[PDB]
């Protein structure tokens, strides 16, 4: 998604114009993050998530 | 906006400068209350300053509780809400009014963070989203 | 959040059981109030037998009765009867006809006024409340004479059983105002019988049309009123049924609920801990 | 059988080879994609992989999420139905049908594994128990 945002950016601040940005299901760049803080040692914050949800 | 401050953090400042902001806010709002003048503090969304402090506190390894919340997250929001008063004249007679704005998620009031500031305050607006769309705008119950 | 279910359960289930009162209620005044409504249906016969049967006869005047329940619960029963009224009241509709429409029971006054509303006169209500009585019938049958039309229309449900009151529209015609003159072909048929009344036969009609419509009428609020207490029995035989299935989708929620607050409790507890050892 | 796998990791596994029989499966009817024929496989109740991957998952000691589960158990099924696929003519035109199968408690499609799956497949075949019940056989809601 941060991807996705940098080639929306480039559009946004160089050609400077206006961009459409569609994201299917930015929730699973949340669930991903979620994956991925279980083994980074965290403690985990409600129902399951990262502290910095 | 004359008579405005606007203190401003929002979802992309860090952790800490959302925990902190309504302290922040309370001391810019203290100065009118301690010199005689009259103060109107809204902190929108305590329970956005609540979160910011429960990543700080899990973070920090401090051991969670209520829905993952550290055990000092009522004297989080106490030793904020406290600090709007009426001073008595001999201070000055100055005020401080306090809008703590608190969301709930279903209606459900019986959560941690909203049960905390319902017992810290002394009344309660209580907007519903069934009034909301009846027409009955503001909502209040 | 888990306690609004819990008391959301306790509604739907105290409706359930009141709704199953009800029905036994129902069926209780159903039983009890149909061994006087086969017992008034004898006396229609010999009106029907003597008078015969003329629903489309063109009046000039013209009185209509809805006969419909008071209480409400009986599942579209006066609506059906409200809807059979314009569908027999337009069926008289051939010369510009003048018509009075009168409602028996209150949930009828209520239902006429928003399809006739300038044709609406009188509204006789509190008729269940104790029992019908053939005085009270008379009653009505009085305030209907005081104004006096050509002809009658009594609508209700006839309490075939339990199951079926497909309704009725019973038609009572005014002495020689209009109902001789629906008699004679070749010469007449009343002319059969000796009139043995102490006056004319213009007012042996005259009584025997006053007491035909108290007996119409009669019986018409008397089979209503059993039809009534059978539609309520059936209406809230469904109420249970829906606060039944309502109530279980409910429980379903429920269990739902409680096992994810000990799984969520459990959750935080373990949490806990972990981060001191 | 003439045209069958059948791949079993029973009652009595081990929760690792419950955990790894359905990719076990999908190795080998991904030959059958990959060398230009079609594949068909049936993962008979995928909700008890995900609860083989749950017991491993705590017996880990890695955080429990929503109803227990680990958090990446929306991956295991997700890298699993992935997989099958219909491959282009320059990759041999092979394709692989997958039947995941997913047993519902008491109708409640709203369930974490069941809300996984169904966002992962391209459609479903729900069968429903009054219509079971009254003989309606297959009870395709």
């Amino acid at each position: 998604a941060l991807t996705g945002l940098t080639v929306a950016e480039y559009f946004r601040d160089i050609e400077g114009q206006d961009v459409l940005l569609f994201v299917d299901n930015i929730f699973r760049f949340t669930q991903a993050n979620s994956e991925v803080s279980a083994l980074l040692g965290r403690i985990p914050s409600a129902v399951g998530y990262q502290p910095t949800l | 906006m004359r008579y405005t401050i606007m203190v401003s953090a929002t979802a992309s400042d860090a952790a800490p400068l959302q925990f902190l902001a309504p302290y922040s806010g309370c001391a810019m709002a203290e100065y009118f209350r301690d010199t005689g003048k009259h103060g109107l503090i809204i902190y929108d969304d305590l329970s956005k300053q609540s979160v910011a402090y429960r990543q700080m506190s899990l973070l920090l390894r401090r051991p969670p509780g209520r829905e993952a919340f550290p055990g000092d997250v009522f004297y989080l929001h106490s030793r904020l809400l406290e600090r709007a008063a009426k001073l008595s004249k001999e201070l000055g007679g100055g005020s401080l009014t306090a809008f703590p704005v608190i969301e709930t998620q279903a209606g459900d009031v019986s959560a941690y963070i909203a049960t905390n500031v319902i017992s810290i305050t002394d009344g309660q607006i209580f907007l519903e989203t069934e009034l909301f769309y009846k027409g009955i705008r503001p909502a209040l119950n | 959040s888990n306690q609004a279910v819990k008391q959301r359960i306790r509604a739907i289930k105290n409706i359930g059981k009141i709704t199953k009162a009800m029905k036994m209620v129902a069926a209780s005044k159903m039983k009890n109030a149909q061994i006087a409504v086969e017992q008034s249906r004898g006396l229609v016969d010999p009106f029907v037998r003597l008078f015969g049967d003329f629903p489309a006869v063109n009046s000039n005047k013209s009185v209509v009765v809805a006969v419909t329940s008071d209480k409400g619960l009986c599942g579209g029963l006066n609506s059906n009867i409200t809807k059979y009224t314009r569908a027999t009241l337009a069926t008289t509709e051939s010369e510009g006809k003048d018509v009075v429409v009168v409602s028996i029971g209150d949930k009828g006054r209520s239902q006429l006024t928003r399809i006739e509303s300038q044709r609406y006169q009188l509204a006789i209500a509190d008729t269940y409340k104790v029992r019908v009585t053939f005085g009270q019938a008379s009653l009505i049958v009085e305030e209907l004479i005081k104004h006096n039309p050509q002809s009658y229309q009594i609508l209700f449900n006839k309490f075939r059983s339990a199951i079926s009151f497909k309704p009725t529209v019973a038609t009572i015609l005014s002495p020689d105002l209009l109902e001789k003159q629906l008699e004679d072909v070749t010469g007449n048929s009343l002319d059969a019988y000796d009139i043995e009344a102490s006056h004319e036969r213009s007012d042996v009609l005259r009584d025997l049309t006053e007491f035909h419509l108290g007996v119409t009428l009669y019986n018409a609020m008397l089979e209503n009123n059993c039809s009534e207490h059978a539609s309520r029995m059936s209406a809230m035989e469904n109420s249970t049924k829906s606060a039944g299935e309502m109530l279980g989708k409910l429980t379903l929620d429920y269990n739902r609920k409680r096992q994810a607050t000990i799984t969520t409790e459990l959750i935080e507890i373990i949490a806990g801990a972990s981060a001191l050892m």
